[PDB]
């Protein structure tokens, strides 16, 4: 029903714009303000989507579809070092957030070496927490092929590494190593389009599975109710307040003092808690809502 | 010949002599639908079943190549049986799959629908309904196909003895409606064709915006100014503030006014189902003939509000009386008894107080103390459009000036600075002012806004003392005077446009 | 060796062959220790001496943030005779997402008078101790001429609350920051942290 893309545009009359999602009943789901553009991610119907198109190219605003402005991904890293981090696993991270997504770098205690390498219950688990799973390992195909057991998660997966063909049990990019540059060349470009690909089969899968039985209620319009109950979302300092799920949301306040008043938000008719799983997260001590589907 | 209007069918070939009985203000938009498609349409990117052990749902998701053999070849696995349920999982046929078989196998998942030729023969091709994560075991260029999680306990429980029998699809069915827009009234009818001619308006909600749509809808007609595939609104009062939320949800047929932003005090009727809003202050529903609303793009329409607005300004003291007493409302008077005298004050002046109080107290006023005045609304359009807003012209029949400063020839209203934005020099004297001429100063000086007249005449100043570059002229006092030297500081005047 | 999971920022970098970073924008590091800010996502700040040493931190064992300032470019408003090319500022928000760090550390530039100001109008709202990285050889004093609060050499009359804790020379901008400096860095923190 609600679609969800991004406008880039001015701040110049933005607030008109604004105007006219929230009167034809759309959400803005996220804005940033450069100096003088401002990008929204906004999930409005699908009956409008030419009306705000219309719109859009009044304001000489840009509509860019995002197909995975949905969804938080957890783009998981051997470690933290230099070796990962400040270069390829930013990469995967910013490419991931060129098409709406909501990334997390998870940076394993243990996750280097060939044969000490070890992933603990506790990262298992915040790995599981997110919708997709993005692997960056590095660039031997003996040293990924003795560290399989890395990947044991049933969370949708995309492992990405130096070799162009990997012979392990699960999907794998090739061309995407350990290196130490800024991902430009056109053949690394090529393989972040084909790992981008591949998690938008995935989730574009998982999104058919949920229709199957969809939830009572869609995620972002429960983020929308919680931001006009909840009067203490406007003062969490995290990147994301409030990060839509696939099918749930990450509220990001403290789960000890929180929990009570969010699970006793009613929505329509229903009581919050009678239908979704409120739950504590292993996220920093947050709130971790998974909604039921209309079978119960 | 026989058709069917409204609820009671009538005969009459032409549109005129159907809706002759109907009430309706010629001008408005007139709606026929024709009747319904119901157009079905199945595409199935998931495939339902009926098999002996009940119904699972399948839905595929790689392309590959086995899909496009699904597409006509499901019906050929029709009525087929479980072939066996081993460690290799469940499937089911056999028949003929003749897809490339390739000894290359590629990785499956937990309860995956699979095309799989067990055997590398063409004609014994399993419908094998994967339960385990099963690795390399398989054959065939690509057998993934789709996946199963829908009825999953039903593909677990299928026997040997079992078939799926008929494989159903979704049976996904779709709807259009079929409708014209038309203002003509003498056209054919041929037979069975429904039309609606007006809506009907329920009203509650918060008093101010309930009498701001009132006063919209004071006609029974409402413009349709911007129209979406969500809602229709008018902004014929656009720029009028209102301070009251009113947040539930703007559900089908709701009418609601913007009270915040650029559009504040646009009426809208939301034609959808859509979330609660803080900006929108809904002041009631509209019960019945939504289709009017739903499938109108622009022009009118015949509205009915329900609580008639009863607010008797402009009247004398006897229509008063009598419509407060067809209404059954304690009635009490205030000022001049007459009952030609003109209502100018009434306590409390919103419908819906009046109607929880049930009693009203009118405020009526001397023949003589009434001002007249003329609004010159083509000569300067947004000082006219700010002289109304600022005296209360835009709702009701009498306006209310409040006295600001005085001083002999010169009298000064007070100004509204929330109204008082866009006052470019409009209509700047030329020659020198003649007596009894209203004037607003415009954004030039510094007293932007205040409304002033004078009883003489001056070559210099304008009627609120500022040179003629910094005052526009908005109307004139025509008939009543000699009231505006006899007012005190701080009292109110109140005006009538004679136009 | 314990796991460390970054927020990262809600929105994209800066075209498709600039910087990964935004002005403007945060990215906590959950367990809040040290926060590492940027003045801007140019190439002169991000990546080259910013990215470096959050990447020691981060082996160091230390969970770090790194916060890019919507305008980090500049000199204060209060400087003398005011500012001049740009004016540098700090968000209310922006000291929040600081002051819940234990401590901070900020790159800053070549031009001494530039960044004495700097470090004056930054620690007016910032109430924990900070690192200042420069390129510059700045003496642990002519900041307290102006007024700041420093671990050495104190002002009679402060005009901050936060606490110039270490300052280390020698990093420039827009290159790759040796190991020795990322070291020195390292040991600063850890005994002025724990």
């Amino acid at each position: 029903m609600y679609q969800i893309i991004r406008y880039e545009g001015g701040v110049y009359k933005n607030n008109i714009l604004k105007e006219w999602i929230e009167d034809v009943g759309g959400f803005i789901i996220q804005e940033h303000v450069m100096q003088l553009d401002v990008y929204m991610t906004i999930a409005i119907p699908q009956n409008e989507i030419e009306n705000f198109k219309e719109e859009a190219k009044k304001y000489k605003g840009k509509i860019v579809e995002t197909p995975l402005a949905g969804i938080e991904i957890a783009i998981v890293s051997p470690s933290l070092s230099r070796h990962h981090l400040p270069h390829i696993a930013c990469d995967v991270s910013e490419y991931v957030r060129k098409f709406g997504a909501k990334p997390n770098m998870i940076g394993l205690a243990h996750g280097a070496g060939k044969n000490i390498s070890e992933i603990r219950e506790k990262e298992k688990r915040l790995i599981q927490e997110h919708d997709i799973a993005i692997y960056v390992m590095g660039n031997f195909e003996s040293c990924i092929l003795d560290k399989t057991h890395l990947f044991k998660v049933d969370i949708p997966l995309v492992v990405t590494g130096g070799p162009e063909t990997l012979d392990i049990p699960y999907t794998y990019v090739g061309n995407l190593g350990r290196r130490a540059q800024r991902l430009r060349k056109g053949e690394e470009i090529r393989a972040l389009r084909q790992m981008i690909d591949e998690v938008t089969k995935k989730i574009n899968d998982k999104r058919m599975e949920l229709s199957y039985d969809p939830p009572i209620i869609p995620p972002v319009v429960l983020k929308d109710e919680i931001e006009k109950r909840i009067d203490e979302v406007r003062g969490i300092l995290a990147p994301m307040p409030i990060v839509t799920q696939l099918d749930g949301l990450r509220i990001k306040m403290d789960y000890d003092r929180n929990h009570e008043e969010i699970e006793n938000v009613k929505i329509g008719k229903y009581l919050l808690k009678d239908i979704a799983y409120v739950t504590r997260s292993e996220m920093k001590n947050y709130i971790l809502i998974k909604l039921k589907s209309t079978s119960e | 010949m026989n058709v069917l209007v409204n609820n009671n069918p009538k005969s009459g070939k032409t549109l005129e002599d159907v809706i002759k009985d109907e009430y309706y203000i010629p001008g408005s938009n007139i709606v026929i639908i024709k009747g319904t498609a119901t157009v079905i349409k199945e595409e199935t990117k998931k495939y339902l079943i009926k098999t002996t052990k009940g119904s699972f749902v399948v839905g595929i998701t790689e392309e590959n190549e086995t899909v496009d053999f699904w597409n006509k070849n499901y019906k050929s696995f029709e009525d087929k049986s479980l072939i066996w349920k081993s460690i290799s999982d469940v499937s089911f046929g056999s028949i003929e799959i003749p897809l490339p078989v390739s000894s290359v196998k590629q990785n499956f998942k937990k309860w995956d629908v699979v095309l799989s030729v067990s055997g590398l023969d063409t004609s014994e091709g399993n419908l094998i309904f994967v339960q385990r994560d099963v690795l390399e075991l398989y054959g065939l260029e690509n057998p993934k196909i789709g996946i199963l999680i829908g009825g999953k306990r039903v593909l677990k429980t299928l026997t040997a003895d079992d078939r799926i029998i008929s494989i159903e699809q979704m049976r996904e069915s779709k709807e259009n409606i079929d409708y014209e827009i038309t203002t003509n009234l003498n056209k054919e009818i041929q037979d069975t064709w429904k039309i609606y001619t007006y809506c009907k308006a329920e009203f509650d909600g918060p008093p101010q915006s309930t009498e701001h749509a009132l006063a919209i809808l004071e006609n029974g007609t409402l413009e349709i100014s911007e129209n979406t595939n969500t809602y229709v609104a008018d902004c014929r009062l656009q720029t009028l503030f209102i301070d009251e939320e009113n947040p539930e949800d703007r559900d089908r047929g709701t009418i609601t006014v913007r009270n915040i932003g650029n559009g504040v005090g646009k009426v809208y009727i939301y034609q959808e189902s859509r979330a609660s809003s803080l900006s929108h202050t809904v002041v009631g529903k509209v019960t019945d003939g939504i289709e009017i609303v739903d499938f109108s793009n622009s022009g009118h329409i015949t509205v009915k509000t329900n609580p008639e607005r009863l607010s008797v300004i402009g009247k004398t003291q006897k229509d008063a009386k009598i419509l407060f007493e067809k209404h059954g409302i304690t009635l009490k008077m205030e000022g001049n008894i007459d009952e030609d005298a003109i209502i100018v004050e009434q306590v409390p002046e919103y419908t819906m107080d009046i109607l929880k109080s049930k009693e009203v107290t009118t405020k009526g006023i001397e023949p003589e103390k009434l001002l007249y005045v003329e609004i010159y609304d083509k000569d300067a359009p947004t000082t006219s459009w700010y002289f109304r807003k600022v005296t209360g012209l835009t709702t009701k029949r009498i306006g209310t000036l409040k006295i600001y400063f005085k001083h002999d020839d010169i009298s000064m209203f007070e100004r509204d600075w929330d109204y008082s934005k866009g006052l470019l020099p409009e209509n700047t004297p030329e020659k020198s002012i003649d007596s009894g001429i209203i004037a607003v100063t415009n954004m030039v000086k510094k007293y932007k806004g205040y409304i002033g007249v004078r009883t003489s005449s001056n070559d210099k100043y304008g009627p609120t003392g500022e040179t003629f570059e910094g005052t526009n002229i908005v109307g004139k006092v025509v008939k009543n005077s000699e009231i505006l030297k006899s007012v005190k500081q701080g009292e109110n005047i109140y005006i009538l446009e004679v136009n | 060796r314990k796991e460390q999971i970054v927020d990262c920022r809600a929105v994209m970098g800066l075209g498709e062959g600039g910087g990964l970073a935004q002005r403007g924008t945060f990215a906590e590091g959950l367990r809040n220790d040290v926060v590492v800010v940027a003045m801007s996502p140019g190439r002169r700040h991000i990546t080259k001496p910013v990215c470096e040493i959050t990447y020691g931190i981060r082996e160091a064992g230390i969970q770090t943030s790194v916060l890019v300032l919507d305008a980090g470019g500049g000199i204060p408003s209060d400087a003398p005779q005011g500012s001049l090319g740009s004016t540098f500022g700090l968000k209310p928000e922006e000291a929040k997402q600081v002051n819940r760090h234990k401590l901070c550390v900020i790159h800053f530039g070549n031009v001494k008078s530039h960044i004495i100001y700097k470090a004056r109008l930054f620690l007016k709202y910032v109430d924990i101790p900070t690192i200042i990285v420069c390129q510059t050889p700045v003496d642990m004093e002519d900041f307290a001429a102006i007024g700041i609060k420093t671990k050495n050499v104190m002002p009679l009359e402060s005009k901050t609350e936060g606490k110039i804790v270490e300052i280390i020379t020698g990093v420039i901008r827009g290159e790759s920051a040796p190991q020795k400096k990322i070291d020195e860095i390292i040991e600063s923190i850890k005994k002025h942290l724990g």
